[PDB]
RNA sequence: GAAACUGCGAAUGGCUCAUUAAAUCAGUUAUCGUUUAUUUGAUAGUUCCUUUACUACAUGGUAUAACUGUGGUAAUUCUAGA
RNA sequence: AUUCAUAAUAACUUUUCGAAUCGCAUGGCCUUGUGCUGGCGAUGGUUCAUUCAAAUUUCUGCCCUAUCAACUUUCGAUGGUAGGAUAGUGGCCUACCAUGGUUUCAACGGGUAACGGGGAAUAAGGGUUCGAUUCCGGAGAGGGAGCCUGAGAAACGGCUACC
């Protein structure tokens, strides 16, 4: 699953591939603008506050 | 032997285009016709011009030969003649060279391909590069 | 047709332009302006077909956009600007002035004039009304609006415009016994004097006009323009002085010139 | 001087004659029954956030293309986020 | 010929407009300021007028057919009043009311291998036949309908839906 992630106070952006769909469910059933918790998102995302901003489906 | 004997008729001075315009009738018995370059150099000494401010075109030969009727322009200077002459006539006289250009269909197809691109196209060039790379 | 038309086909242009049939499909369509398009002469038609100063449209445009030509004191770089009846066009180079008036055959003749009379023009009063703030104004035939007119000025009167400052100089009343000029119909180009005007309530007042050679005709009020008094006009007239010589009369004179 | 915003144009032109028989159209009228970009000529000294905001007129601020960079889809003059 | 143009009084208003725009040359003056005053453009803008138009509109004039004689009107047909809608008049639409309107001087219906006209062919005269087609007017953009933008489109080298 691709993750186009941006840090905008310094204008940086990068893509992740976060597999193991049994833990991606923090994003599931969540709309644009809602807040997820990065603790379950990954081990390196300790204390990050990710806001949903968009995305592209298959096709 | 030749007896080109150029005659000039219907001369108006037109300083609006800063030129003189006239019909030119050539009597060339025992000859096919007279070249436009020869007309230009003849009218050059007729009007004390520089031979590049003189332009001629038209020049229909009458039936049976011996006489031809055409059009002539004598401008006041070379650059001023350059500003008002058509590009094809300037190329005809060598004062200008024809520009390099593809055919009209080629230009139209290029423009239609240009319509299908928004922006410069460098963004999409690198995006399609990184996609078709795998 | 979903909006206004922008092209004028050849054979649908007014016949007095004398455009030749075979040179193309289109005539210069006059733009919107001071005169109705049926009663206008495009500057391109005047400068190319009348004066032969230009050979084609591109040279017409090159003349116009360099401001060598000015109409009513203004440049008008537009190729098809609708010049019209009695308008004075100044071409400062060559020091030439023209008044655009029809010859007696119903087509605009090239009328050479001096500078002093190139300085002014005449306007036929088309309307008299009270504007905003109760200010009267007159409307001329060329769409000019002149505020504060003389109260004696009425409809179908004539005014003289200074043409450098569009201000009223003097007027002429529409009355019996005064030289007029027919500006439409088959009497276009005729010059004569009012005999009498017939009323005909409900439309199209008629006027009876007598020529210099005592030739009498009648015409609609809409097409009658006052230019001055008998034998003293405010406009120089072109060759012929609006007489309408008959066919055999033109024949014997034209042989007098050429065929002897 | 590419790209893009703004403005204008894209309702012209060209093609065709399917429909259509008081319809279209023609000549002749009317608008004292209306809309009218454009051209042209005129035309606007009167404005205290649309009053305790006399807290700039020597001149207000916000928000976006193009662009930079990270991307999706086989594919469209598709476009997402920063 | 106007309850016209105007002009006045009283108020009203998701308060419209009444220049925060640009190029070139940049002079003249007094008050030792980078002060005052400066041209010619350009674009824009409210009403009026003009112009290019559009919309509606008066009268008169269309081929064949009765093996089409009655048609229209409950579902607007004809007219009235009021309102709504429109740029505006108007059954354009709505409510109420009246029973009207067309027709053997051919209504209505049917057919057209009918777009209309300027015109074309032939023709002593009178006529007959043709006119999809170089100009003018109309209509359409596979068939219908709807609509955004815009001064102007029910647009199709615009969009939306159905077939």
């Amino acid at each position: 699953m691709k993750l186009n992630i941006s840090y905008p106070v310094n204008g940086s952006q990068k893509t992740f591939e976060i597999d193991d769909e049994h833990r991606i469910r923090v994003f599931f059933d969540k709309r644009i603008g809602q807040e997820v918790d990065g603790e379950a998102v990954g081990d390196e995302f300790k204390g990050y506050v990710f806001k949903i901003s968009g995305g592209n489906d298959k096709q | 032997s030749d007896a080109v004997t150029i005659r000039t008729r219907k001369v108006i001075s037109n300083p609006l285009l800063a030129r003189k315009q006239f019909v030119v009738d050539v009597l060339h018995p025992n000859r096919a016709n007279v070249s436009k370059d020869e007309l230009r150099e003849k009218l050059a000494e007729v009007y004390k011009a520089e031979k590049d401010a003189v332009s001629v075109f038209g020049f229909r030969t009458q039936f049976g030969g011996g006489k031809s009727v055409g059009f002539g322009l004598v401008y006041n200077s070379v650059a001023e003649a350059k500003k008002f002459e058509p590009t094809y006539r300037l190329v005809r006289y060598g004062l200008a060279e024809k520009v390099e250009k593809a055919s009209r269909q080629q230009r139209k197809q290029k423009k239609n391909r240009d319509k299908k691109i928004f922006g410069t196209g460098k963004r999409l060039a690198k995006k399609v590069a990184r996609r078709n790379a795998d | 047709a979903r909006g206004p038309k922008k092209h004028l086909k050849r054979l649908a242009a007014p016949h007095h332009w004398l455009l030749d049939k075979l040179s193309g499909c289109y005539a210069p369509r006059p733009s919107a302006g001071p005169h109705k398009l049926r009663e206008s002469l495009p500057l391109i038609v005047f400068l190319r077909n009348r004066l032969k100063y230009a050979l084609n449209g591109r040279e017409v445009k090159a003349i116009l956009m360099q401001r060598h030509v000015k109409v009513d004191g203004k440049v008008r770089t537009d190729t098809t600007y609708p010049a019209g009846f009695m308008d004075v066009i100044t071409l400062d180079a060559t020091n030439e002035n023209f008044r655009l008036v029809y010859d007696v055959k119903g087509r605009f003749a090239v009328h050479r004039i001096t500078d002093e009379e190139a300085s002014y023009k005449l306007g036929k009063v088309k309307k008299v009304q009270l504007g905003k703030k109760g200010v009267p104004y007159v409307v001329t035939h060329d769409g000019r609006t002149i505020r504060y007119p003389d109260p004696n000025i009425k409809v179908n009167d004539t005014v003289k415009i200074d043409l450098a400052s569009g201000k009223i100089t003097d007027f002429i009343k529409f009355d019996a016994g005064k030289l007029v000029y027919v500006t439409g119909g088959r009497n276009l180009g005729r010059i004569g004097t009012i005999v009498h005007k017939e009323r005909h309530d409900g439309g199209f007042d008629l006027v009876h006009i007598k020529d210099s050679l005592d030739n009498t005709f009648v015409t609609r009020l809409n097409n009658v323009f006052v230019i001055g008094e008998q034998g003293k006009p405010y406009i120089s007239l072109p060759k012929g002085k609006g007489i309408k010589l008959s066919i055999a009369e033109e024949r014997d004179r034209r042989r007098a010139q050429q065929g002897l």
